[PDB]
This record gives C-alpha cells, sequence and structure tokens, in this order.
RNA sequence: CGCGACCUCAGAUCAGACGUGGCGACCCGCUGAAUUUAAGCAUAUUAGUCAGCGGAGGAGAAGAAACUAACCAGGAUUCCCUCAGUAACGGCGAGUGAACAGGGAAGAGCCCAGCGCCGAAUCCCCGCCCCGGGGGCGCGGGACAUGUGGCGUACGGAAGACCCGCUCCCCGGGGGGCCCAAGUCCUUCUGAUCGAGGCCCCGUGGACGGUGUGAGGCCGGUAGCGGCCCCCGGGCCCGGGUCUUCCCGGAGUCGGGUUGCUUGGGAAUGCAGCCCAAAGCGGGUGGUAAACUCCAUCUAAGGCUAAAUACCGGCACGAGACCGAUAGUCAACAAGUACCGUAAGGGAAAGUUGAAAAGAACUUUGAAGAGAGAGUUCAAGAGGGCGUGAAACCGUUAAGAGGUAAACG
RNA sequence: CCGUCUUGAAACACGGACCAAGGAGUCUAACACGUGCGCGAGUCGGGGGCUCGCACGAAAGCCGCCGUGGCGCAAUGAAGG
RNA sequence: GCGGUGAGCCUUGAAGCCUAGGGCGCGGGCCCGGGUGGAGCCGCCGCAGGUGCAGAUCUUGGUGGUAGUAGCAAAUAUUCAAACGAGAACUUUGAAGGCCGAAGUGGAGAAGGGUUCCAUGUGAACAGCAGUUGAACAUGGGUCAGUCGGUCCUGAGAGAUGG
RNA sequence: GACUCUUAGCGGUGGAUCACUCGGCUCGUGCGUCGAUGAAGAACGCAGCUAGCUGCGAGAAUUAAUGUGAAUUGCAGGACACAUUGAUCAUCGACACUUCGAACGCACUUGCGGCCCCGGGUUCCUCCCGGGGCUACGCCUGUCUGAGCGUCGCU
C-alpha cells in the first residue's frame, strides 16, 4: 500500500483523515512500472507491459519500449502513429492499457463516473450551471 | 569595500553611469512630457540592492 | 428561516458555482459557424444528398415508445444479403451499413428492404470514367436531373 | 553572404549538412513525418481503395 | 462586467483595536504611500466596488409569439391613421393617401438620383428634411462611446423584393427598409410609440 | 455606412491609427487639393504635397492669393511650411507658420519620374470608373 | 590449451539520431486540505475542491459494446435540450444526486496477436549509379526462424471446385502593394471657422477620423461580384455468388475473499493493496445477499481513429444601453516603475499652456530670487505641474456690531 | 448638541476638529402570492433548423402537432395495482 | 446612460462655478438676472441603473485651532585682527586662550558602503541658526603588480555518480 | 484705534466640479506558432550630442533584400542630382546574433583544464603567445574493442 507522507503520522483534522498506514493508491503497481520507465528513457514510447515474477517484496515487469525516430518505424504504416506528437509520455497521462484500467472507462451502468471521457470530464459537466441567453 | 569580485565591480559602474541629469535638449523634443531624471539614486540616502 | 407557508428548498449552490457558469453569448455565433460549414460540406460533396446516406426505419425501444417509428443508425447485414448489396460498396452508394443490429422480426426486415430497393431505383450513379460509362447510368439522365438534395433521404 | 552561399552550392545535394544550413523551421516542425512517409499506405489499405472506391452518385426528388 | 479581479489583487488585512484607527483592512508591507491604508470595502479608494456587475445579469427577454404577433398588426394599423401618424411627427400634410403605395417599378430602381426624385413627387421630402434639420450631437458620454451623432426617424419604405431597392435609399438619412415578410416591432414603432409613417410597393 | 467588418469605425482607434502613424503612411494623410487648372489638366483631385510645390492659403490668419513655394513639409507634427507665411517673434528674428496641407492648394507642382507616374496612376483608376456609368 | 561459435554484459569525444527547459486559459494522470454548513460537534458537508506533483495538444480525452434493454426492441464516442432536483444516498438531519428511453449537433470506421498457409516472400545500413526521396545495382554489411512480410480478426475467415462479372486504383481561395465621386461657390459671423443665409453637386459613397468651432462635397477614408500589380494555395492490379472440406481468438487475468479510498449505487458503483486464483456449449452483464432452472444479451484481460465539444494564456481583429483619471486593470504617464523588506514577497503617486511657441525682445531697481514698464495672443482674469478653478482655511478693503461663549425659532 | 443603543440621553454613556470626493439591500437561481398582458383545455420554442452578402442585425421573422419535452387536463395506495 | 420626440438650444457664448439680484413650490427642488467660463447641453414619452450622505475610532486628498507655542540644554571655550565677499558669531589665514592626552577627538586596515575620493564652478533647494562652507548641485579627473591579496590546499561541512 | 464676530468684493491656499480621453473593462470572431539549429528569463553593452523608456547585439536606436518615392528633425553634420538608377518609413524571406540561463570540458560571491588543427616568436621541436575546432548527462540503431570456474564445439 500507500503510507502517506506525513511527520509522525499527524495529519490534522477531522478524524476521517487520520488515516496513515491502511491506504492504498489509485493507480496499479504495473503502472507505476511503465511510468518509471518513460521517465528515465524520455526519448522512447512506452507501448505496453506484463507481468514477469513477484517476490514477497518486489515485483517486477517487462516494458516494451519503441524508439519513435527509427526508420524501422517510421517508415510503416499501423505503427507510424505512435511517432505522432501527442504520444508522448502515454503512460503519464494514464492511457496505456495498465494506467487505463485505473481510470474507470467502460461502457455500461458500472462506469458512470466518466461518462465524459474521464472523472473530472464528467463532474465538470454536471456541476456547471448552464445559463441560457433566455432563462 | 576595496575587496571586490568582478561582477560587482561592473555592477557598481552600471549603477553610476544612469545616475546622470537628463540633457537639455531633451526638453525641447516634440511630445516632451519629461521634465527632469525622477529615478536619480543618492549615495547616503537610498542604498542600492547589492 | 422559514417564514410561515411555503416549500422546503433544497438549493444546489453549496459547492463554489460561480467559478463554473456557461454562458451562452456566444451562442448565435456558434449557430452561425456551424451552418457556415454545412453549407460548406454541402458544395464539397455536390450532388450527394447534403445530409449523408440513408437511414433505416427503427422502431422505438420501450413501451412509452413503441408505437412512433424513427430513423437508426444503418441497416443490417441481413437487409442488405436480400437486397442483394455488398456490404462494403454500400458505404460507397450512400447507404450505412449498421454491422451490430439484428433482424428479431420479419416485417421490419421487409420494411427496410422495401426501402433499400426504393432508394436504389432512385438514386443516379455518375460513372467512374465519364468519357466511358461502364455500368452506371445513361449521360442523359445525369443532365436534367443531377440536383442535391436537401433535408433527409 | 558570399561566403555561405558558397556553402550552401558546397553543400547542394550531399547526404549530411551543417546544422546552420538545413533549415530552421520549428523544433515541433523538424520532428514531424516528412511528405513520402506521411502519405505511405499499407497494401491491405491500397487493396480497399482499388476495389471500393467512393462512387459519384446523387438522389432524385 | 467589471473584472472579477478588481479589487482583490492585494495583500491586505486588519490590523485590530490596539491601533487607533478603523478596523477596515489595510495594505501590507512599508516603504510606499500605498502601505497601511485601506483595502478591499467598497468605501475605499481603490477597493472592490459592491456588489460588483457579473457578467450572467439576465440581459434577454423573450416575449410570446402571439404577443409579438398582436404588437405588429396593432403598429400597421396604427399607421392607416393620419392622426397617430403626424403625432409621431411626420410630415405628410401633402402625402396624398395613408397607406401611401406606390408601384412595383419602384423595387428595381438603381440610382439615388431617381430615388430622392420619387420621395420628391410622392410629397414624403419634407419629412426628409425634418431628419436633416435634426442631425445634432448627442448629449453626454455617448461621444465618448462611438454614439456620437443622432438624428429624427424618417420614412419607411416596405417592399416585397429586393430588386435594387436597397441599393437605391440606403444613402437617404432616417430611411428604414423592411422586408414585408419579415417585419420588425424594432423599427415599425421606435421608441415605443405607434405610428411611423410608412411607404409600401404595390406587391407588398 | 461602413460595411466592411474589417475596417474600423471607433473614435479612439481612429485617434490612435493617424496620431502615431508611420511616417509613409503620414505623407498620404498630408495630401492637398491641386487648383481648378491643374485638376482638369491634369484629371487627378488631391495629391500630397512635396517639398517644393508651389501653392496657396485658402484658410486662416494667412489666407490670400500669395503664391508661395512650400520649403519644408513637417511629417512629424503634420504641417508644411511655405516661403512667406511668416511671423517674427520677441527676438525680431523670424520664425514660419506652419498650417496643415489640407487648407492649401497646390498652383503648380514639382514633377519628376515619380510623381508623373503615380500622377498618371491616379488618372486611370478615374476612367475606369467613368465607363460604369451606364 | 589455444582457436572459434553463441549467450549475457561492458567501454568509447565511435557513425548517425533523439529526450531534458519554458508557457500552462482549456486537456489528461495523480495527490488532496481546512475555513464553512449542520445554529454545538465527531459521520456527513465544504470537495474529488484550493494549494502541491507530473504530462500534452491546437484541441485534448473518449471511441466502434464483455452496451442498453425486456420492447413490435434499440446500436461507437462526444456535445445540447429533456429525463430531474427524479431513482437513490443521507447523525434518512443538514444536505447530496445520476442513468436509459425520446429530441437534436455531428456522423466513419478499423487494425493486430493467435490459428494457418506462402522456398524470410520482410526491414535497416553502406557503396556505386540515374531524377529533385524516387529508381537501379553491390559473391556489400546487419536485423530476423526466441518469427519479419503478404492474406486474414468475430460483421466470420480460408482453401478447393462450380457459376458469373470484369479492366483498376494511387502518386508526381489567401497574403501584400498602389489607386478610383462630389462646393473650399456667393453673402455675413469669428481669433480661426467645418457656423448662419442663398444657389448647388455626388450618392451602390450622409460610417468614422483629421483639419484653428460644429464638414456627404478640404484631406484620409467609406461604397462598388471596382481596377492594376506581385506572391502563395511513375507505381499498382481480378472480383462476386453457390457448394463441399476445414479454421477460429488476448491469464497472476477474470473471479472470490478481505482492507482502504470513492460513488446516487443501496448485503459492497468504481479503483487499489494483499491472499486465494480460474474456465471453454466457457466467460461477463441482466441495480437485494443465496441455491436451482429457463431465457435474453455481449465477447474482457491488445491497438488506431476525423467531425460536432472546451479555451480568464498567445497572436490578430471587431464591437458595447460599460468606466471616464479617488472610476476603469495595480499601471491612460520613464509601471510591476520609484520605494520598502535579509528573503519569500509587498507595491504607489502622477493626464489637460495655446489654434500656433507667437514660451515675453528691450528698458529699469536688486547680489540674486524676484518686481515695475513694454511686448505676444481673442485671452496671460491661459506665463512652462500653466483648461475650468468649488470649499475648508487665510490676507485685505467695505459695512454693521460686541461685558451673560457663539449659533438658532 | 447632534447621530446611536436604551425603560430612560443635554448628560459626568459612545462616535464626531474642519472641507471636498468616494461610500452601504445588489445580482443569479428557486419558490409563494398579488397585479398587468396574450392564448385558452390547452399553453410555451426555451434547444435546433431555415431564411439578400454580418451598418443597425449577436436583432427581427419563420417552422409543426420540428410539440421531443415541461407544466396543466386524475386521483389513491408502501406496493401489486 | 438608451430608444423616441421637440423643423429644441448653442462661439451673437454650452457645461460648470459664483452671487447683499428677481421669483416660484408645503417641500424634494426649480426658473430667471448678473459675473466668470470657452464647447457642448436640455425639455417631454418610454427604458435601464454601480442613482441622492453628517455620522461608520468610515477611505483617500486638502486645511485649521493649538502656535510663532513646545522647543533648537549630554560630553569645560572661546577671543582679536586681516582677507575674500552684495552680505561674515559660523569660511580662510595669523595671533592668543584652551580640550582629546598614545586603552586619543592621533595614524592605518577588515566587514559594509559605492565615487562619498580630488579639482574647479554654483549659491535655488538640502546640511532643523547662518554660510563666501559641504559628504549638497554641476562639470571634469582619478585606482597601474611574476613578488600585496584572490587564485591553490584541505578544515567543520557541503555535494553529484554507482546504488 | 486694536482685537473679535457676521456678510459681501477682491487677493491667496487648495485641486472639487465640468468638459475632454492614443487607457481600461466586457463580450464576440479568426488563428492557435517555444526550445540543444541554444528557448523563456537575466546580465552587461550599443546613438555626434543620450539618463530613463523603447529598439538592437561588437555588423549593436541596426546590415542586406523587397515595396515605397523625398525626407529625418531638439541642435548640428553631411547627404541624397530621385536614371551614373534612391531619402525616409514600412515589410522582412537573406545575413548576423556578447555573457549567463535546460546551459553542454570541470567549477562559480572564485578560477583551472584536456585534445586536434593553424599562425607568430620557432624557423616540426615542440616550450611561449594568438586564433580555430571539439570536450555534458540520458538513451536508440549500428560499429569497434573487450569480459566471464555462462553454454558449447574443434583440437
Ligand atoms: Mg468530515
Ligand atoms: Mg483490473
Ligand atoms: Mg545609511
Ligand atoms: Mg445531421
Ligand atoms: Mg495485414
Ligand atoms: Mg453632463
Ligand atoms: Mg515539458
Ligand atoms: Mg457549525
Ligand atoms: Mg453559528
Ligand atoms: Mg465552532
Ligand atoms: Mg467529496
Ligand atoms: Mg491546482
Ligand atoms: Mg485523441
Ligand atoms: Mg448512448
Ligand atoms: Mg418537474
Ligand atoms: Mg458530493
Ligand atoms: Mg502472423
Ligand atoms: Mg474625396
Ligand atoms: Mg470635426
Ligand atoms: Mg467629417
Ligand atoms: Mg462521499
Ligand atoms: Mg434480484
Ligand atoms: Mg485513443
Ligand atoms: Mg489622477
Ligand atoms: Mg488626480
Ligand atoms: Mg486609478
Ligand atoms: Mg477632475
Ligand atoms: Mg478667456
Ligand atoms: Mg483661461
Ligand atoms: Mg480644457
Ligand atoms: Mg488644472
Ligand atoms: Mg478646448
Ligand atoms: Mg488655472
Ligand atoms: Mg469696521
Ligand atoms: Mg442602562
Ligand atoms: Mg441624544
Ligand atoms: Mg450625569
Ligand atoms: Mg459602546
Ligand atoms: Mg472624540
Ligand atoms: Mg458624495
Ligand atoms: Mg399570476
Ligand atoms: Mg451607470
Ligand atoms: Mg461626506
Ligand atoms: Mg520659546
Ligand atoms: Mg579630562
Ligand atoms: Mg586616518
Ligand atoms: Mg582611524
Ligand atoms: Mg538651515
Ligand atoms: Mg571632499
Ligand atoms: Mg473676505
Ligand atoms: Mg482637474
Amino acid at each position: 500500500g500507500r503510507k502517506r507522507p506525513v511527520p509522525k503520522g499527524a495529519t490534522y483534522g477531522k478524524p476521517v483523515h487520520h488515516g496513515v498506514n491502511q491506504l492504498k493508491f489509485a493507480r496499479s503497481l504495473q503502472s507505476v512500472a511503465e511510468e518509471r520507465a518513460g521517465r528515465h528513457c524520455g526519448a522512447l514510447r512506452v507501448l505496453n507491459s506484463y507481468w514477469v515474477g513477484e517476490d514477497s517484496t518486489y515485483k517486477f515487469f517487462e516494458v516494451i519500449l519503441i524508439d519513435p525516430f527509427h526508420k524501422a518505424i517510421r517508415r510503416n504504416p499501423d505503427t507510424q502513429w505512435i511517432t505522432k506528437p501527442v504520444h508522448k509520455h502515454r503512460e503519464m497521462r494514464g492511457l496505456t492499457s495498465a494506467g487505463r484500467k485505473s481510470r474507470g472507462l467502460g461502457k455500461g451502468h458500472k462506469f458512470h463516473h466518466t461518462i465524459g471521457g474521464s472523472r473530472r470530464a464528467a463532474w465538470r459537466r454536471r456541476n456547471t450551471l448552464q445559463l441560457h441567453r433566455y432563462r | 569595500s576595496s575587496h571586490k569580485t568582478f561582477r560587482i565591480k561592473r555592477f557598481l559602474a552600471k549603477k553610476q553611469k544612469q545616475n546622470r541629469p537628463i540633457p537639455q535638449w531633451i526638453r525641447m523634443k516634440t511630445g516632451n512630457k519629461i521634465r527632469y531624471n525622477s529615478k536619480r539614486r543618492h549615495w547616503r540616502r537610498t542604498k542600492l540592492g547589492l | 428561516a422559514p417564514s410561515r407557508n411555503g416549500m422546503v428548498l433544497k438549493p444546489h449552490f453549496h459547492k463554489d458555482w460561480q467559478r463554473r457558469v456557461a454562458t451562452w453569448f456566444n451562442q448565435p455565433a456558434r449557430k452561425i459557424r456551424r451552418r457556415k460549414a454545412r453549407q460548406a460540406k454541402a458544395r464539397r460533396i455536390a450532388p450527394r444528398p447534403a445530409s449523408g446516406p440513408i437511414r433505416p426505419i427503427v422502431r422505438c425501444p420501450t413501451v412509452r415508445y413503441h408505437t412512433k417509428v424513427r430513423a437508426g443508425r444503418g441497416f443490417s447485414l441481413e437487409e442488405l444479403r436480400v437486397a442483394g448489396i455488398h456490404k462494403k460498396v454500400a458505404r460507397t452508394i450512400g447507404i450505412s451499413v449498421d454491422p451490430r443490429r439484428r433482424n428479431k422480426s420479419t416485417e421490419s426486415l421487409q420494411a427496410n428492404v422495401q426501402r433499400l430497393k426504393e432508394y436504389r431505383s432512385k438514386l443516379i450513379l455518375f460513372p467512374r470514367k465519364p468519357s466511358a460509362p461502364k455500368k452506371g447510368d445513361s449521360s442523359a439522365e445525369e443532365l436534367k436531373l443531377a440536383t442535391q438534395l436537401t433535408g433527409p433521404v | 553572404q558570399t561566403q555561405k552561399e558558397n556553402l550552401r552550392k558546397f553543400y547542394k545535394g550531399k547526404k549530411y549538412k551543417p546544422l546552420d544550413l538545413r533549415p530552421k523551421k520549428t523544433r515541433a516542425m523538424r520532428r514531424r513525418l516528412n511528405k513520402h512517409e506521411e502519405n505511405l499506405k499499407t497494401k491491405k489499405q491500397q487493396r480497399k481503395e482499388r476495389l471500393y472506391p467512393l462512387r459519384k452518385y446523387a438522389v432524385k426528388a | 462586467a467589471v473584472s472579477e479581479l478588481a479589487g482583490h489583487q492585494t495583500s491586505a488585512e486588519s490590523w485590530g483595536t490596539g491601533r487607533a484607527v478603523a478596523r477596515i483592512p489595510r495594505v501590507r508591507g512599508g516603504g510606499t504611500h500605498r502601505s497601511g491604508q485601506g483595502a478591499f470595502g467598497n468605501m475605499c479608494r481603490g477597493g472592490r466596488m459592491f456588489a460588483p456587475t457579473k457578467t450572467w445579469r439576465r440581459w434577454h427577454r423573450r416575449v410570446n409569439t402571439t404577443q409579438k404577433r398582436y404588437a405588429i398588426c396593432s403598429a400597421l394599423a396604427a399607421s392607416a391613421l393620419p392622426a397617430l401618424v403626424m403625432s409621431k411627427g411626420h410630415r405628410i400634410e401633402e402625402v396624398p393617401e395613408l397607406p401611401l403605395v406606390v408601384e412595383d417599378k419602384v423595387e428595381g430602381y438603381k440610382k439615388t438620383k431617381e430615388a430622392v426624385l420619387l420621395l420628391k413627387k410622392l410629397k414624403a421630402w419634407n419629412d426628409i428634411k425634418k431628419v436633416y434639420a435634426s442631425q445634432r450631437m448627442r448629449a453626454g458620454k455617448g461621444k465618448m462611446r462611438n454614439r456620437r451623432r443622432i438624428q429624427r426617424r424618417g420614412p419607411c419604405i416596405i417592399y416585397n423584393e429586393d430588386n435594387g431597392i436597397i441599393k437605391a435609399f440606403r444613402n437617404i438619412p432616417g430611411i428604414t427598409l423592411l422586408n414585408v415578410s419579415k417585419l420588425n416591432i424594432l423599427k415599425l414603432a421606435p421608441g415605443g410609440h405607434v405610428g411611423r409613417f410608412c411607404i409600401w410597393t404595390e406587391s407588398a | 455606412m461602413k460595411f466592411n467588418p474589417f475596417v474600423t469605425s471607433d473614435r479612439s482607434k481612429n485617434r490612435k491609427r493617424h496620431f502615431n502613424a508611420p511616417s509613409h503612411i503620414r505623407r498620404k494623410i498630408m495630401s492637398s487639393p491641386l487648383s481648378k487648372e491643374l485638376r482638369q489638366k491634369y484629371n487627378v483631385r488631391s495629391m500630397p504635397i512635396r517639398k517644393d510645390d508651389e501653392v496657396q492659403v485658402v484658410r486662416g490668419h494667412y489666407k490670400g492669393q500669395q503664391i508661395g513655394k512650400v520649403v519644408q513639409v513637417y511629417r512629424k507634427k503634420y504641417v508644411i511650411y511655405i516661403e512667406r507665411v511668416q511671423r517674427e517673434k520677441a527676438n525680431g528674428t523670424t520664425v514660419h507658420v506652419g498650417i496643415h496641407p489640407s487648407k492649401v492648394v497646390i498652383t503648380r507642382l514639382k514633377l519628376d519620374k515619380d510623381r508623373k507616374k503615380i500622377l498618371e496612376r491616379k488618372a486611370k483608376s478615374r476612367q475606369v470608373g467613368k465607363e460604369k456609368g451606364k
């Protein structure tokens, strides 16, 4: 889990927020792996990742990267989409397969939280006040 | 002080070259609206940033 | 405080609302901007009918609305098979296939086959090379009636 | 200007140029795909476009 | 609307009551005239105004369609009466007939010379000279706000189709041109008062 | 009225584009009418004033029929100096009184290759206008 | 006991490339309060909000059903109107609170892995040779059988026969410049007039601005589907229908338990940790936990995608029943300036001579500042912080009065 | 000797030396009733769309059972109904 | 302030301001005369507000009374003559009389200041009297290194890389 | 007669009112563009007389080119016959662009290198001086040089 980074366990105010120990992080351990490979290799593009064994202490993932400037990749349609600038650091905007699952996307009644395209997009729309011209 | 670095001596050189009156021929330009150097510094009253 | 008589109101304004207010003062601006993109698209597709493909007849899906009928997303593959036109030529003709729509009944199957055949007799198909008509249409048919259709097909 | 124009002529068509001779436009614009691999299309995509081209039709009223 | 940040982009705190000054908030720091002088209130120099004008005031009003159509009919019927048209101040003492109907050759006019000559023959030209007499400056702060010149309203030409009739007038001061299929209460009753003098074409 | 939505009508924006206007735009703003002889000898109505034109004043205190040579075009103040529009100051010395070139009238032009070709250009564009009188 | 394959792994100022920082209005991912409200307060609320951290684009995200439904069925996403202050949550208090159908805007669909067949049919690099990357060579290197390319993806697909139909497809308006109608007519005002009379002229132009007041006609412009000028916008190649024989799918994932946050989600809506941990007529969903059984529905654990949508930042424009110099931005001006503070940071005041400098020559008293004459100007009762120039307050002249402080009815 | 709070102010209660200028029941939403108007068992386009080329005009007009929908025309029961 | 309207008003003088001038209205207020002023303004019918001030230890700006008052009193001290000068209690030169009294009121530095250094000129402001003086104002000038310091070294400590 | 009080005229002090407005604010539209090819930012510099603002980079209140067609202007200066072919302003596509800064040899309230090429004193010899070029981290493809009681083969 995620220990809350507060000195000596003293969060301040309101005992619903007194939690330090049993707290959990919102993204998964696989998604934390894809971020750490993408921050180190900034010139590459994170494609996807998988699981190769745990431990009690550690957990190991192999992360598939793509160099977007090699001409075995820029000269291949159906993989040259990742050379577009809108796919830079796509593990940090949370949209590889591992980080996508923490966002609550999906179709149906189980996924009404993200029915604009994210949780913040839905929340923004149902909390603006539409003041038309002819109220 | 007498012991100073080079980039402080050059900082003090800029601040005493702009510590100067306005030229008298400036006042005769068309659309003047300026009459004295309003940002003139004195060593005894207003100290420098440095 | 409640004063004497009236509703127990619960107004939803406890949540810093005036930071998020969508005014509508660009409303006549965007009715003009949308309308200038209808007029611009309709002259890009110059005899093609200004509104997109033909849409099927679709029965509305609940007990409140099943007496009325509307236009759907597209024609099912079973309607395309028995009207006898391929599912990959049909978008090039303006028919709009919908591949995930089932046909549970027969007379709603037949009403869209009848719609498809009546469309196919009605559209005018120009040849690829205008200097050499292969199978499309007669050149007299393409002259006095080659106008763009307005509104839905 | 005479010196720089001679160098532009010297590297007219060599494989690699100095960085101050090759064009400046914008850092982001130098990263985009050039005009040949922008319009490369696969064989599965270019078989679909000869078999099923967009037709020119009209619908009479 | 006034700016959302106006009067609040200062750091200011009240001082309390040990000091013998009022308990209004005061600008902090030192060294300038601004320091320790009042802030944030509507009574403070350079403060926020009271109830700052928001942009979501209800600017627009809707009127029922039957009520808008009945303002038109009441405005057209008031302009067939010579008393109500003259009380609106128009110079129709030599106009041959109300409602004044001219024939559809007028709709294909091109030049302003033949346009003015039409209004002189129909004796509707003294009404244009009351517009030229009334051209003066507006009084007030409108002159800084692009509303410098004011003038009288003149006649209202009402046509069926444009074949040149808009370009032919368009330049005579105080001439409103209405298409008959799209009539407007803001132009057939200026100021809210009935009885604008209207000139009709025969097809309209 | 103005129908172009791209040219403005705003009083404070038209004054701003007039008072600090660049000096080749000030040259067009500092134009002047031609005389009645020169409007029909040429076909041009008005022409931007030049260093050595001859001109006469039609408004103000120095109004009269004396012909004066332009002696300086002071585009910084939108004003021109003519040889005999003078007054003497307290010293006894004499200064020129600047007057705005919209209040003078060019009685002869100072011609050269550039002022010919822009004087045939302003004559051609009227002839395209006078054939549209149909 | 060396030589050589490969595998793992090092070092280079190796040959060629790429990332880092900024901005951040809007966008995505995290992290995440407390004022406050509950008339106290601890759950709730404030609020998935401020602040904090990361990452983008001209939009972004989302997206072609592991969907909605239960009907005579709809059919990717996004946005609008409505559903609706409703179902539901809630010290069931305060408060909170969606979705589906319906109507619109826009509309577009696709690709792998796998399974298989095709003599790896594939890609990068280098060298030479022909066009301004193309094309062609190399007993040239290398990647790659630990799997590149073609065909092909759930809407089925393939291979065979059989019937039928043919001649393909792709690639090599905008910007800028200069111009275009008509009174300085007569008379009279004025310091000057763009005024006031009179006689008009242009009008597809009577918008606005400048000009010594107030201008369609003096000047720039304005109007015009007005003009002229310059500049930019070889490759590749069968398809369909029937029939037989075959081929069919993503795992420490689903799912279950439990803990924590979250949600309208209520015997658990989503997300995460940890433990357990799959199946193949299976799996998911079918808003009350469970067993049983019919039925419907979709195909999760891989990927791409325009439009409709957002925009307090940027570049560039246009407008206003807005403000008019203590107002409007803090800033109409040498303003984030002077100044203050070690620093983080805080942060002003200040517009107007006149049409034109014509900015007072000269004389005279004084050491000078300052005066007196003289002069400019329509005006110095406009003299360089100078338009107008109020009051508080002060000097002076004039008039009236004065030992219960003035003032007042 | 005025403003103020107060049972009670000339007060030995508080604030006020003087003058100018600024200075405080606003706007949005939701209700309730009262009043004016239009239509009337209906009513309303509010969203969208259509209309010489956008001075005014970001206005105005039009749609058709685009009337989808809101409210109203039927109540009661926790619910089957 | 906006839509209308007064063939409204105005350089033959608008607004504004002033007024022992004339009046009107119960009043809110208004009209007229006069003076000053120098370019715009107002009436009716509607429309819209950031719409009326004596107060808030109200905000900002100005100004009084107090008041020519408190004051210009810590560390013993001045005087005569001359010079320059419009002008001398305060400048300079001389003469006297004195004080710091070598742990200085002396002679040099480190921090810190930043041109104050040095000439000449001014005589408005500033130096809380005054100045012919100045650390003020103006105009010029001035800091020279193989050996004197920095630079180099490590100290308490600070700090990347591998992890 | 002073003083004080009241009122007016005139004179001050003061800067309200009024008129003005190259400024804001608000709404809308169209675009929607930074950077290792050195950005944003900062420093110092640059004019005949020049402090600030503004513009600019040792080519420094700008060079070229193109359009424009006689100025700029506070003073001076000398220009430019305007075709022996161009003043000025605008545009801007050519060229230039000091130091710091992601900031790039290492370091920084300071300073010291290393490598290669060129020049000068040398008269290849590499000591001195000047000049030029390179010398950051991460990472990809490829190359070269390796390492292993890793897996093996042939000896
Ligand atoms: Mg709580
Ligand atoms: Mg999961
Ligand atoms: Mg000091
Ligand atoms: Mg549509
Ligand atoms: Mg393929
Ligand atoms: Mg006024
Ligand atoms: Mg970044
Ligand atoms: Mg409470
Ligand atoms: Mg309370
Ligand atoms: Mg409390
Ligand atoms: Mg919450
Ligand atoms: Mg934040
Ligand atoms: Mg996207
Ligand atoms: Mg849906
Ligand atoms: Mg309701
Ligand atoms: Mg909530
Ligand atoms: Mg394969
Ligand atoms: Mg003209
Ligand atoms: Mg004018
Ligand atoms: Mg005009
Ligand atoms: Mg909650
Ligand atoms: Mg159930
Ligand atoms: Mg996507
Ligand atoms: Mg001011
Ligand atoms: Mg002021
Ligand atoms: Mg201000
Ligand atoms: Mg004022
Ligand atoms: Mg006067
Ligand atoms: Mg005056
Ligand atoms: Mg004035
Ligand atoms: Mg003044
Ligand atoms: Mg004036
Ligand atoms: Mg004055
Ligand atoms: Mg007396
Ligand atoms: Mg009491
Ligand atoms: Mg009392
Ligand atoms: Mg008592
Ligand atoms: Mg009290
Ligand atoms: Mg008191
Ligand atoms: Mg007031
Ligand atoms: Mg009612
Ligand atoms: Mg107002
Ligand atoms: Mg007051
Ligand atoms: Mg005394
Ligand atoms: Mg002693
Ligand atoms: Mg000493
Ligand atoms: Mg000493
Ligand atoms: Mg003194
Ligand atoms: Mg000295
Ligand atoms: Mg007096
Ligand atoms: Mg003033």
